[PDB]
């Protein structure tokens, strides 16, 4: 608020403002990869990958 | 005679049979299923031994 000194004050009165802020979001994220099927036959790297992801 | 509404039936139960499907060669091959997840990482090939002199 401003604050205002003397005695009249006449003509003198003030408004209100109240300021705002915006919060927004980005862009998502990821971790993106294809396998063929022949490389699921052992599927460790592909948990350790998801691992590696997270 | 008696002229009727016809139709054209196809037999559900009676295929012409066609093509022969003897493999004599193939039967006589033997058959190897190798360990999957090995074979992943062997690049699709396993050695075998040779019987030994």
């Amino acid at each position: 608020s401003p604050t205002q000194e003397g005695w009249d004050l006449t003509d003198k009165a003030t408004g209100l403002l109240e300021l705002n802020v915006a919060v927004n979001m980005g862009e998502p994220d990821n971790d993106f990869f294809q396998l063929r099927a022949d490389d699921l036959r052992d599927e460790t790297a592909y948990r350790r990958r998801i691992q590696s992801a997270a | 005679a008696l002229n009727e509404g016809q139709i054209v039936t196809l037999a559900v139960d009676e295929i012409i049979e066609t093509i022969s499907a003897i493999t004599p060669m193939a039967q006589k091959a033997k058959k190897y299923t190798p360990p999957a997840a090995s074979m992943q990482r062997s690049s699709n090939t396993i050695w075998m031994p040779v019987e030994q002199e």
